[PDB]
């Protein structure tokens, strides 16, 4: 869903997130973000790349670790 | 349940520490066990229902003298911490080719609180932690 939102105003997601257009830059936006605290919210950048570590991470093999820990 | 690095074993529930978020990229892993592997530093965060899935911990301290971390109240809450006592901290290890590029994720440790058995993977906000943070200086 594509949508246009002029300086103040906000956008409703469930029940609810609420985005709120609080300035404009103009090179950026400063946007607000009202949720739960059960939710996070994040730079998509910073959630990516620890997602990829998370996935580069899950494929450490038992000789690895063997070898790993004599070095240490 | 059959594991990555024990073999098959069996646990009792109240071994099993829950991820209702699961971690990035793992969104549906929801529940894990921690195994020490002797007669190392690594604690392997182990999923109960994914034998092939299990990650390499370390406590950050050992390593990371200095490591020090602020959770925000988010955290300290979906967590349900009451206060210290609570809680378990760890970081993942990123185990490289070759072992000496071995990083830890330091701005993402993973934190549990070993009594109510809550797991979380906290990504720290506003601090100059990385993502990988290496295990060894770097030679030549």
């Amino acid at each position: 869903l594509v949508l246009t939102r002029k300086l103040k105003e906000a956008i409703q997601i469930g029940d609810d997130i609420e985005i709120t257009v609080l300035a404009i830059q103009g090179d950026q936006v400063k946007l607000g973000i009202n949720a739960p605290k059960h939710v996070e919210i994040h730079r998509k950048e910073i959630y990516l790349a620890i997602q990829a570590e998370n996935n580069a991470a899950s494929h450490a093999s038992k000789s690895s670790l063997k070898r790993l820990n004599e070095q240490l | 349940i059959a594991t990555k690095y024990h073999g098959d074993i069996e646990i009792h529930e109240k071994d099993i520490v829950r991820f209702e978020q699961g971690i990035p990229g793992f969104l549906e892993e929801k529940q894990f066990v921690l195994l020490q592997l002797e007669d190392t530093p690594f604690i392997i965060l182990q999923s109960v229902n994914t034998p092939a899935l299990g990650f390499v911990l370390i406590e950050p301290f050992s390593y990371f003298p200095t490591y020090e971390i602020d959770l925000d109240d988010n955290t300290l809450e979906q967590l349900q911490i009451t206060g210290e006592q609570d809680v378990a901290l760890y970081v993942i290890l990123t185990v490289a080719d070759p072992f000496d590029d071995t990083t830890a994720n330091l701005q993402a440790p993973i934190v549990i609180n070993v009594h109510k058995r809550l797991g979380k993977q906290v990504i720290l906000t506003n601090t100059n932690y990385k993502t990988k943070h290496r295990l060894f200086p770097e030679k030549v």
